[PDB]
């Protein structure tokens, strides 16, 4: 079955980059990919869209974050990261089916700013 | 995209929800909706419109028109307390609503 | 005289929509490689017309084309294009647990047949993202060797649209479609002597006995689910038309899993699944009848001779 | 007036067949004797 | 270097005739499509040995 961890440090400084993996147990990425994204929520708030990734290099970002985002992909260990240059609780859906849209979720650890 | 935070219904209220956004999403796209219970992650509810997901029942609706959506708890009870959001493809990316409080 | 080349091409995905909901093919090739778009006409200097399709002439395949002969013509080489747009019908087998399916004709589908676009996660698909589609409620031309023919308006149908061609099948349910039991035989009383770490089924008319561990499979196993009521109807069918009313039904409908891998239905008289295949030389059992019963028999001789 | 069956594989089944039709026509015969 | 097409051609039934009579093949295929017929030779501009 579909399985989404995370990892990554839980204490960051104004300004400095943070860094965000997320591991699957598919496990898999392959040419039969669909979308794989990061989404954000501010403790008490709503919910955040981050950037987007697919096997290939190319991504999609929202421009609310000016492109500060940058995210990054290694199939090789089967992971997908995510580089930043406004504190929440994060996570990492994705999307495993035709039709659909966002489903399948993995919690995604807390961060702070 | 637009949503109020908060909603209300008496055990068996037909309960409803709209879903404001531009014509830049909703109008030429797909609405999928989430019951996210607090302290976990969320549940697609409806997808593609109207569809509804396996388990998932009938009580839940879909409707679309213009630039808002609609979303019709019939039959509303008490584990349907949770935190219902709405979102679809803008024409570049994703984006969800505020975010809905059902109480009972 | 001179070559020949002939490359057999994919039509586009608005073409294939009108080809399957109209019974006929455009008239010209395009496809763009680096920068420029190139393009293909039947008969040259052709325009962009519209062909419809007609029956070929036959194996197991069912052809429909859109031409039925080649043609060229006479101060230079010339070189003239012949296009044929061509659908064409095989059977496609694909065995549990479905992760791919194949054609006679060496397609090879890595997608399960029951890829409900929804189900995932209870299912398998493992092509090419880009180029797999689905349509819900989705027309087609019912009949593409006539060009009248109807309209039928199937369930679910999925698109693959590979190099060489574009493929296409109807989604069904799995479940609905696929059971994976098949009644073997039924007998008539049967004889469920215990032995030490096994029942033991002598059955006489089948002239074989079939040995289960202990403990009994759970009825509510998914795996039985589509014979599960057939199993009990051809049960009680039998205390019905098979003897008097002297007897009466000892204990519930009881299922095992033997040895060798049949699974048994039982319902006794008076007065959690193995994944194994089923053996397929049942000799095993009707040795095992063999051995039960001379045994059996020499016991109770030498016991009363004793 | 002839099946369009083929041949079966492994003849087990005729020495299976054998060794009953062995030992129970033998068994009878002592028993008999003996009773 | 260019192209290569090479394409599989059953003889004609008069030829067959020859070849299983003689041990012997013409030097040239031809078959008529559409209109004209077309007509192929051994090494260029050979005749029909
Ligand atoms: C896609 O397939 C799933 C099976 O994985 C279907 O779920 C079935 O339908 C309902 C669930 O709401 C149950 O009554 C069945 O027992 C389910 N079967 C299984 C094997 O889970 C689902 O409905 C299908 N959806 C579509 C649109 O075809
Ligand atoms: C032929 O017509 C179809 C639709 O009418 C069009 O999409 C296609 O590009 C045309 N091909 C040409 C003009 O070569
Ligand atoms: C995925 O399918 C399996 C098998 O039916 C099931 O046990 C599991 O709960 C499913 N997972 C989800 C998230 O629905
Ligand atoms: C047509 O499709 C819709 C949505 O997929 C579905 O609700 C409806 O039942 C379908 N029609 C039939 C006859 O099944
Ligand atoms: C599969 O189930 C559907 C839904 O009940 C039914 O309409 C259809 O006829 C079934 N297919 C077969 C082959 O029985
Ligand atoms: C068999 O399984 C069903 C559910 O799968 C359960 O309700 C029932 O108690 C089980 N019977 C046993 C474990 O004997
Ligand atoms: C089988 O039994 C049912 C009731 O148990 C009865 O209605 C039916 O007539 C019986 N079948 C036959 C062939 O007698
Ligand atoms: C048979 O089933 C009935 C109810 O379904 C139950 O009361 C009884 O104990 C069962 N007998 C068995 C499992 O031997
Ligand atoms: C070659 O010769 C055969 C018989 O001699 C003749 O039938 C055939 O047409 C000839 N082919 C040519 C002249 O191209």
């Amino acid at each position: 079955q579909l399985q989404l961890q995370e990892s990554g440090p839980g204490l960051v400084k104004p300004s400095e980059t943070l860094s965000l993996t997320c591991t699957v147990s598919g496990a898999s990425i392959d040419r039969s990919t669909y979308y794989w994204g990061w989404i954000r929520q501010p403790p008490g708030k709503g919910l955040e869209w981050i950037a987007n990734i697919y096997y290939n290099g190319r991504a999609v970002y929202s421009p609310s974050l000016k492109s500060r985002v940058t995210i990054s992909v290694d199939t090789s260990k089967n992971q997908f990261s995510l580089k930043v240059r406004d504190t929440a609780v994060y996570y990492c859906a994705t999307r495993w089916n035709y039709f659909f849209d966002f489903d399948y979720w993995g919690r995604g650890t807390l961060v702070t700013v | 995209l637009t949503q109020p935070p908060s909603a209300s219904g008496t055990p068996g209220q037909r309960v409803t929800i709209s879903c404001s956004g531009s014509s830049s999403n909703i109008e030429t796209n797909y609405v999928s909706w989430y019951q996210q219970f607090p302290g976990t992650a969320p549940k697609l509810l409806i997808y593609r419109n109207n569809q509804r997901p396996s388990g998932v029942p009938d009580r839940f609706s879909g409707s679309k028109s213009g630039t808002s959506a609609s979303l019709a708890i019939s039959g509303l009870r008490s584990e349907d307390e949770a935190e219902y959001y709405c979102g679809t493809w803008d024409d570049n990316s994703w984006v969800f609503g505020g975010g809905t409080k059902l109480t009972v | 005289l001179l070559g020949s080349n002939t490359e057999y091409v994919a039509p586009p995905m608005w073409e294939i929509h009108h080809i399957n909901s109209h019974s006929q093919c455009y008239s010209s090739y395009s496809r763009v490689i680096a920068g420029t778009v190139f393009v293909a006409y039947h008969r040259d200097s052709y325009e962009n017309k519209t062909m419809q399709l007609m029956p070929d002439d036959y194996t197991h395949s069912t052809r429909y084309v859109t031409v039925k002969d080649q043609w060229h013509s006479r101060n230079l080489t010339r070189e003239t294009s012949n296009l044929n747009c061509m659908v064409t019908i095989t059977t496609a087998r694909s065995k549990y647990p479905y992760h791919f399916f194949a054609t006679s004709t060496g397609d090879v589908v890595d997608i399960s047949p029951f890829y409900n676009g929804t189900n995932r996660n209870a299912s398998y698909f493992g092509e090419n993202a880009d180029k797999f589609f689905i349509f819900p409620n989705y027309t087609i031309v019912s009949d593409f060797g006539r060009p009248n023919s109807a309209l039928e308006t199937h369930r679910l149908v999925a698109f693959l649209e590979r190099a060489d061609s574009v493929i296409s099948w109807d989604i069904q349910d799995e479940k609905n479609v696929t059971c994976q039991l098949t009644f073997w035989e039924a007998s008539e009383r049967t004889i469920r002597s215990e032995a030490e770490d096994s029942y033991h089924f002598s059955s006489a008319k089948m002239t074989a006995t079939f040995l289960s561990k202990k403990q009994e499979v759970n009825m509510s196993d998914s795996a039985l689910d589509c014979v599960r009521d057939e199993a009990i109807n051809k049960l009680q069918q039998i205390f019905n038309t098979s003897y008097n009313q002297t007897y009466e039904k000892y204990g519930n409908v009881s299922v095992f899993e033997t040895t060798g891998g049949l699974v048994v239905f039982w319902q006794g008289i008076k007065q959690h699944l193995s994944n194994m295949e089923s053996v397929h030389n049942l000799v095993y059992a009707q040795l095992q009848f063999t051995y039960d019963t001379l045994r059996g028999y020499i016991n109770r001789a030498l016991a009363q001779i004793a």
